[PDB]
């Protein structure tokens, strides 16, 4: 069996846990608290093979800017997410979490995931976005985002509905694997 | 400078604080969500030109935390001190809950007074958010984590991960301790 390492970053509260969590475990966290650091392990199944999936949680927020780097060595794939209901987390993407993510972990392939997919068309959020001039983010946003920095691809994802919480594993596990 | 100078309370500080309570406390996710980072980029420009005639309003609330932690963590020696640093983890280490509070209760009094007038100020604020956990689901334990590293610093930093619980731990019973003694005060004033 393989064993590779995945680390896990983007903006506070954009959904970074719910994903790991729903993945390994089949289960979604109802305790709002920030990660500082965490592990767990999936283990995955692609093209005929059989990956132990080390999942390297991580702090979100500036504050952690310091202590974050100690996650990154070794890593065999980046998950770099933003959330859907968050315009301002996409806008980090490149100006911040790809300068730090290719700066330690050169050469890592680097899926980008947009977050929290069944709020996109919520009316909640719209209605909240809508205040400050603001809707969710389109796929077309996400995905060019994504050629901007050169990930290795695009997915998005709701851990909440669990849409698209495989596909996300798998397109980070095919990327591992090379 | 504004920004990263030596710290009643610093103006920038009390601007920013005075502006998160009279319209964050009710925000989901208070100083757990980060900001654009060219609208925090902004903001934080614009209280270096002209600190009191910056008009609030005119930015996201995230931003607006935003700045008032890079506040903190730009400052020349961390708010809590340099040297009551291994004072605090000290107390943290005490076996049990109010000892490791009166001891913690016990370096603050040693702190510069400058340094415990923008320390409190910023406690106190914090339980004025936790308070309202129920609209903005932050716990002091959640504020703790993220203040934490704003308000002290050592550097290995392998091991400042195992120091970093520790300081999370004491800035989390302070919150907490202040929270419940501000429970008291209000039922000792309707008292006697
Ligand atoms: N609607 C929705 N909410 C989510 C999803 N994933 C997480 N959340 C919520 O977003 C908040 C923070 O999620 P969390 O995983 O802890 O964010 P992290 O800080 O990046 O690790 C919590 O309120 C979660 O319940 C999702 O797929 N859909
Ligand atoms: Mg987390």
């Amino acid at each position: 069996a393989i064993r590779k390492k995945l680390v896990i970053v983007g903006d506070g509260a954009c959904g970074k846990t719910c994903l790991l969590i729903v993945n390994s475990k089949d289960q979604f966290p109802e305790v709002y608290v920030p990660t500082v650091f965490e592990n767990y392990v999936a283990d995955i199944e692609v093209d005929g093979k059989q990956v132990e999936l080390a999942l390297w949680d991580t702090a979100g927020q500036e504050d952690y800017d310091r202590l974050r780097p100690l996650s990154y060595p070794d890593t065999d794939v980046i998950l770099m997410c933003f959330s859907i209901d968050s315009p301002d987390s996409l806008e980090n993407i490149p100006e911040k979490w790809t300068p730090e993510v290719k700066h330690f972990c050169p050469n890592v392939p680097i899926i980008l995931v947009g977050n929290k997919k069944d709020l996109r068309n919520d009316e909640h959020t719209r209605r909240e976005l809508a205040k400050m001039k603001q809707e969710p983010v389109k796929p077309e946003e996400g995905r060019d985002m994504a050629n901007r920095i050169g990930a290795f691809g695009y997915m998005e994802c709701s851990a909440k509905t669990k849409d698209g919480v495989r596909e996300v594993f798998e397109m980070a596990t095919r990327a591992a694997l090379q | 400078g504004h920004f990263g100078v030596c710290v009643s309370v610093p103006i920038v500080l009390e601007k920013l604080l005075e502006h998160v309570e009279m319209h964050g406390l009710y925000t989901e996710g208070l100083y757990r969500k980060s900001g654009a980072a060219n609208r925090t980029r902004e903001l934080r420009q614009a209280l270096q030109t002209d600190p009191a005639a910056v008009k609030l309003e005119n930015f996201p609330i995230h931003a607006i935390t935003g700045v008032l932690k890079q506040w903190l963590r730009e400052l020349p020696e961390p708010l809590m001190t340099f040297a009551q640093y291994g004072d605090f983890l000290r107390a943290v280490e005490l076996p049990e809950k109010q000892e490791q509070l009166a001891a913690i209760y016990a370096v603050l009094e040693h702190l510069p007074e400058a340094n415990h007038n923008s320390l409190e100020r910023l406690i106190f604020h914090l339980v004025k958010v936790a308070l309202l956990e129920d609209v903005n689901r932050m716990s002091p334990g959640a504020l703790a984590i993220i203040f934490a590293p704003c308000l002290l610093r050592c550097s290995d930093p392998l091991t400042s991960m195992k120091d970093v619980l520790k300081i999370t731990t004491c800035v989390e019973m302070l919150i907490k301790e202040q929270m419940r003694k501000y429970k008291v005060k209000m039922e000792e004033i309707s008292q006697l």
